[PDB]
């Protein structure tokens, strides 16, 4: 549910 | 000494900032004044020009037109929303470039962004503003302060506090190299609500603060208490995000026709 968490986890 | 390391940190942050944010303050100031020699943003000063230059691009950005049936005020407000959505992602990319950030507990990373993104958005919004208006769509447009203020209640004044902040903030004349560190300091705030491990965050911020101080001393030699003044702006940005959260409540009291983007819903949730 946390979109921020997903964006934080993606390979830069 | 460690001063050299502080300059290396400042440079690293600047380079990451350049990589993360398409429209720099340097490029924005050129447009707002003169040197574009290629730009010439479309000016939106009233309802007629708004229609005329509703970004004009046939529409290549994601999410086509049909946003219609909704009045001007709502469309502009939603446009600001999607801008923020884009900005949150640029800022997240930037935060992940700050030494030590990705090693923090993931939940604290979420919390730092949750409470830090709007403060950064309004800081960078100032880079695109002058006393008469603000640049939109990476400088392809320019909306006047007067126009935004003419919007029907309660939309006619969501931008006013930002312009007021911007005028005073821009008077400090910070450049992109200064802003890169300033923004990093804001993100690494150990006093955000709900943080699990405050110490590691403060350690990183203390270093960023030393780097900011040295940057200001070298880059603004004759600016008395710039560092002190800047820290104060930190607290002011805090007030804007809360002042905005309010207007956002008065808005959901009349228009059940608004709907907030999922990412903004998440960020605003139990914010303030
Ligand atoms: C007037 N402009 C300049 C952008 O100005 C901004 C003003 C406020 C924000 C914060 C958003 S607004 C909200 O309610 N929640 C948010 O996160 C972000 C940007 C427009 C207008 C239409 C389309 C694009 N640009």
């Amino acid at each position: 549910p946390s979109i921020l968490k997903k964006i934080l986890l993606e390979e830069p | 000494p460690e001063s050299a390391d502080l300059r290396a940190l400042a440079k690293h942050l600047y380079d990451s900032y350049i990589k993360s944010f398409p429209l720099t303050k340097a490029k924005a100031r050129a447009i707002l004044t003169g040197k574009t020699t290629d730009k010439s943003p479309f000016v939106i000063y009233d309802m007629n020009s708004l229609m005329m230059g509703e970004d004009k691009i046939k529409f290549k950005h994601i999410t086509p037109l049909q946003e219609q049936s909704k009045e001007v005020a709502i469309r502009i407000f939603q446009g600001c929303q999607f801008r923020s959505v884009e900005a949150v992602q640029e800022i997240t990319e930037y935060a992940k470039s700050i030494p030590g950030f990705v090693n923090l507990d993931l939940n604290d990373q979420v919390t730092l962004l949750k409470y830090g993104v709007h403060e950064i958005i309004y800081t960078m919004l100032a880079s695109l503003m002058n006393k008469d208006g603000v640049l939109i769509s990476e400088g392809q447009g320019f909306m006047t302060r007067e126009f935004l203020k003419s919007l029907r209640k309660p939309f006619g004044d969501f931008m006013e506090p930002k312009f007021e902040f911007a005028v005073k903030f821009n008077a400090l004349e910070l450049d992109d190299s200064d802003l890169a560190i300033f923004i990093a300091v804001i993100i690494l705030s150990g006093d955000r609500p709900g943080l699990l491990n405050v110490k590691p965050i403060e350690d990183i911020q203390d270093n960023l603060l030393q780097a900011l101080e040295l940057q200001l001393k070298l880059n603004h030699p004759e600016s008395s208490q710039l560092f002190a003044k800047l820290l104060q702006k930190m607290t002011d940005l805090r007030q804007i995000v809360t002042e905005h959260v309010q207007l956002l409540q008065v808005i959901k009291k009349t228009e059940t026709d608004m709907s907030l983007h999922p990412l903004l819903q998440e960020i605003y949730k139990d914010l303030y």
